[PDB]
């Protein structure tokens, strides 16, 4: 499904103080700055290069 | 470089809940010994030659000889008996 079964994705420090807590469309908006499109349904990409 | 509000000042930071203090401390990562593997060959069959080249070609020469030089039958002039 295209984001409609996820509340949010995140990347936490220790178990506390999240660093990128985003809904599945703001998450896909950061992917569109990377690969100029978005991945197929269900695939979520996180860049840490 | 903020200015202190004298009408509504505030104090220093109070304690807040914390992030489980050992989980902010990392392990020191433990390197084992390593090896560039295999026995290396001494030389490589390179796709290009490793020497200089020449931009222009120069003409080379070699000396040759002529032959045995012979005599000749010349056409001989007339005698200068005051006509010449």
């Amino acid at each position: 499904n295209a984001g409609t079964d996820i509340n949010y994705l995140s990347q936490r420090t220790a178990n506390f103080s999240d660093t990128r807590k985003l809904d599945p469309k703001t998450w896909a908006a950061q992917t569109r700055r990377r690969i100029a499109t978005d991945f197929p349904k269900g695939v979520y990409y996180c860049d840490n290069r | 470089m903020a200015l202190i509000n004298p009408q509504f000042p505030y104090a220093g930071p109070v304690p807040i809940p914390g992030p489980a203090p050992t989980e902010t401390m990392p392990l020191l990562n433990y390197r084992v010994e390593g090896r560039i593997a295999g026995i290396q060959q001494a030389r490589q069959f390179m796709p290009f030659l490793q020497g200089p080249h020449r931009e222009v070609a120069e003409q080379t020469y070699y000396a040759i000889g002529t032959g045995i030089q012979m005599g000749q039958t010349f056409n001989q002039p007339l005698i200068n008996t005051q006509e010449g």
